[PDB]
RNA sequence: UACGAUGAAGAGUUUGAUCCUGGCUCAGGAUGAACGCUAGCGGCAGGCUUAACACAUGCAAGUCGAGGGGUAGAGACCGGCGCACGGGUGCGUAACGCGUAUGCAAUCUGCCUUUCACAGAGGGAUAGCCCAGAGAAAUUUGGAUUAAUACCUCAUAGUAUUAUAGAGCGGCAUCACUUUAUAAUUAAAGUCACAACGGUGAAAGAUGAGCAUGCGUCCCAUUAGCUAGUUGGUAAGGUAACGGCUUACCAAGGCCACGAUGGGUAGGGGUCCUGAGAGGGAGAUCCCCCACACUGGUACUGAGACACGGACCAGACUCCUACGGGAGGCAGCAGUGAGGAAUAUUGGUCAAUGGACGCAAGUCUGAACCAGCCAUGCCGCGUGCAGGAUGACGGUCCGGAUUGUAAACUGCUUUUGUACGAGAAGAAACACUCCUAUAUAUAGGAGCUUGACGGUAUCGUAAGAAUAAGGAUCGGCUAACUCCGUGCCAGCAGCCGCGGUAAUACGGAGGAUCCAAGCGUUAUCCGGAAUCACUGGGUUUAAAGGGUCCGUAGGCGGUUUAGUAAGUCAGUGGUGAAAGCCCAUCGCUCAACGGUGGAACGGCCAUUGAUACUGCUGA
């Protein structure tokens, strides 16, 4: 089951996550399939750079987001857009 | 050893006895069958259902059986 | 680290007042030591010339050899004149600009006022002497230590300094034909390329 | 020479035989001495250089030179060989670190204290 | 007088003196570094390179009561999923193992997503429990036995499988896709009611896993023959799948100087160091692939293993024993012994991210995030700032010069250190009650919510220059000279080489130079070395023309002309992972560091053009 999860790539103390679709049987910050977005919880707005052109594509192909993934993809779109059939 | 480790050595035996029974029951038939041909195909398909004999290989056997009985 | 030693000695071993043309530059201007006051060695090697020409600039500002080599190879990434950009980035330091602005009449006092949270750069206080001031920065003075005893006691072509609000508006990055310094950057380049 | 000759058999690169070989390519090696004696240089020097037959931990018998003056170096002592030959004694191709496990340092030394293993007075 | 390219240093030493060839050494950079002297911090990174040597002890993979019988007052058992992920090591392997580019018309695929057709009746058992044992233990033997989403019969179901029979399309040979009849054969599961979660079969997608192929893949030819299922074919057995993968028969083939075979060494790559470049040297930490789990072999369960923390057998170690028999595998985290010159806490938490189970709440997670030790490396700061006379004291000369604004002393700041007061981000959510729409999919808002680090980062307040500088060198190379003591002794030394009683070379003192919380030595590399030279050398006398011809393989090719376009050149599409280097720009007070973008990845496959030069064919 390919999942949409987060990869930590920042520095010690200040994290910085990549929203990426990868297989569940791979390490956290290792192999993946295609980088989708970017998450920075270092400012108050909690900046995101989601890509709705590929997020819904992976969701249709069979991706399965996690809690934080589906909470980032909530207030940035592509969920109220993936629901529309 | 772990608690989960001392459960597979116990359940796989109950699985293996049944698998060996159902495997040899049809192996003896496909051996001493070479018309009652429509009696071992059922066992082969049941093995394929139980995932013992790999429906691909099951179909291989089914094709090889009813090709020399003619 | 810093030098933290006699400055008249450094001026005498180079024959050029780099810490202010004042007392002790005359009155035995010859280099120090029991064998420097006498007739020094006549034949001076080109390696000695280049090394001393590098150390003059390395001592005037207060830079170590490690940081000087780092700055040299940083400025050498520019396609222009390597020595020119080297001296430009060496002059663009924060403590050097604070010294040129009139405050801290010596660079040794500049790198004791800038390292005490007494000066601010573009708002937030910056207490790093090696801060590289890009063209177009606004240097002010902290209002807490604004009315000090030494600042008003101590108080160019590119610095627009205003005495009413301790301004100085660092802009218009100068060139070699404008920065007054008795150093040859080509010799430093040849020494570092040796 | 000819490009065809180079294509057939190219240029042979040599291996650049090393200098210190009997220490297993390690910076220092522990060893035990068996005979501490004195030898003469070749020419025109005239001295009595102090050397020791050291058996390293890898089963190698070497001749080490004792630097400085003042040492114990009995018939059995744990020494630390570091390397560095001398152009006076034919055969001695190693040095002993002063200040190691069992070897003594130096007294009355004030200039070169990092070497010869001398504390700061 | 433009374009791009930001890039290339030498010296000492053969001789009475010179030139040339030629060897040695030094000046630079770097490291999983070690040793000696010294030592104040912060951020970040790194930490058994040797014995894949042997391990005491603790933890590291469990979860589901919304599957079942449910016991004491939860545990344990059957059943489902996971344990094939994550983590560790580099033993072995010179090879389709790896990198690169494709093919599968010779492939499989749990969980995931989207559709279509359905989840109807039945039965016998057995866990757990009970009755008795055989055993020191491990563990195991009898009887009757109650359930399931456990298991097993019949009917049912196709764009399901097989066989026969008709077809269309389409090739890249074997043949490929789809459709139509006929025959045979294969399913289900329900959680007392709702919600919610499920189950079976078929198709498509995604993901994951296999097989094959072209090219690049260390040294030795003081390794020249190797292979007998070996080479090809004909039929069977087979595997997911083609195939000597195996068997039966026929033939003698197949590889080899363009290096078979044999021996030594070694995991491979993105990459790191160095270099102007071409090149050279390594494969720590980060990522991808492969192999292994005390040494070897074998199979079961499972979609997936010939399985690190599963099983069986044999071998060597350690332990228990009642002597009959049994239990073990830190190349997991933290630790012990040994080996070595050398590499650390038997620490805290699931608070973030990921993983397993579950509808969920929730449980586990030595993955992971933090903390301790080691100046191991990179970056940054400090050990004060201004005025002040030629003061004592030392080294030196025959009263002068030197350390020296250096000092005493006079004013100012606390970055850092101590005390006190405030004080974070990393936290977005999950689950439960509220209204909206459509449809059981998505969406908004409410508060008592959720920190190991940690009272950590950070800010403010009050004494006080107070709480903080050493190492190497001074004859030439190479930056820096005087005196005292020893008299070829003690010693120094990278090369030349110094010391036999006036040593700028040994030891000490003064002064001077470099670096700086570091400084020197050693060990392994690149440059200098044009010193293996394609870029970029030579062979009369310095090392170098075979004793001379013929000639095989091979290398090179007189003029013109016609054809193809293999080399060569240009365009397009795909790829050349991420990370790393460089450039530009933003956030940590700057930098290190981190984010974003470009360039680069010099390469390979398909296709379209040009035909000047090389190759091929013809004249």
């Amino acid at each position: 089951s390919v999942k949409i999860r987060l990869q930590r790539h920042g520095k010690k103390g200040k994290p910085f996550y990549w929203v990426v679709a990868a297989d569940a049987r791979s390490k956290r910050d290792g192999k993946y399939l295609e980088k989708i977005g970017t998450y920075n919880p270092n400012t108050n707005p909690a900046t995101v750079e989601l890509n709705l052109d590929s997020i819904v594509k992976w969701l249709h192909q069979g991706a399965q987001p996690t809690d934080t993934a589906r909470a980032i993809l909530s207030y940035k779109g592509a969920l109220l857009k993936h629901h529309l059939d | 050893n772990h608690k989960s480790a001392l459960k597979r050595i116990r359940s796989n035996e109950k699985r293996r006895v049944l698998n060996r029974y159902q495997h040899k029951t049809t192996r003896n038939a496909i051996k001493a069958l070479r018309a009652k041909l429509s009696t071992v195909i059922s066992m082969i398909d049941k093995l394929a259902k139980k995932n013992i004999i790999h429906d691909n290989k099951a179909s291989n056997l089914k094709s090889k059986l009813t090709k020399h009985v003619a | 680290a810093r030098y933290t030693g006699p400055k008249t000695k450094i001026a005498r071993k180079f024959g050029e007042a780099i810490f202010g043309d004042d007392k002790s530059f005359e009155k035995r201007n010859y280099p120090p030591g029991q064998h420097g006051m006498a007739k020094k060695r006549g034949k001076k090697s080109e390696y000695a010339v280049q090394l001393m020409e590098k150390q003059k600039a390395k001592y005037s500002y207060g830079i170590l050899e490690k940081q000087f080599r780092n700055l040299f190879e940083k400025a050498s990434a520019t396609k222009g004149v390597t020595g020119e950009v080297l001296l430009q980035l060496c002059e663009a330091r924060l403590d050097n600009v604070v010294f040129r602005m009139g405050i801290a009449p010596s660079r040794r006092g500049a790198r004791q006022i800038v390292s005490h949270r007494h000066i601010t750069v573009n708002g937030e206080v910056v207490n790093i002497p090696s801060y590289h001031l890009k063209p177009g920065d606004k240097v002010a003075v902290r209002e807490k230590s604004k009315s000090l005893e030494a600042i008003e006691r101590s108080l160019y072509e590119w610095i627009t300094w205003n005495n009413d609000l301790k301004e100085g508006t660092f802009v218009s990055v100068p060139a070699r034909l404008q920065i007054p310094e008795n150093i040859k950057e080509q010799l430093i380049v040849e020494l570092y390329n040796k | 020479p000819t490009i065809q000759q180079l294509v057939r058999t190219g240029r042979t690169q040599i291996t650049k035989k090393s200098k210190s070989v009997a220490l297993d390519s390690c910076p220092q090696r522990r060893g035990v001495c068996t005979r501490v004696y004195t030898t003469t240089p070749k020419k025109p020097n005239s001295a009595m250089r102090k050397v020791a037959r050291v058996r390293l931990t890898n089963g190698n018998e070497v001749n080490a030179y004792i630097p400085g003056e003042g040492h114990n170096l009995q018939e059995h002592s744990i020494v630390l060989v570091r390397g560095g030959r001398v152009k006076d004694l034919p055969g001695v191709r190693y040095h002993i670190v002063r200040g190691a496990l069992d070897t003594s340092g130096v007294a009355g030394r004030t200039q070169r204290r990092s070497k010869y293993g001398a504390k700061r007075p």
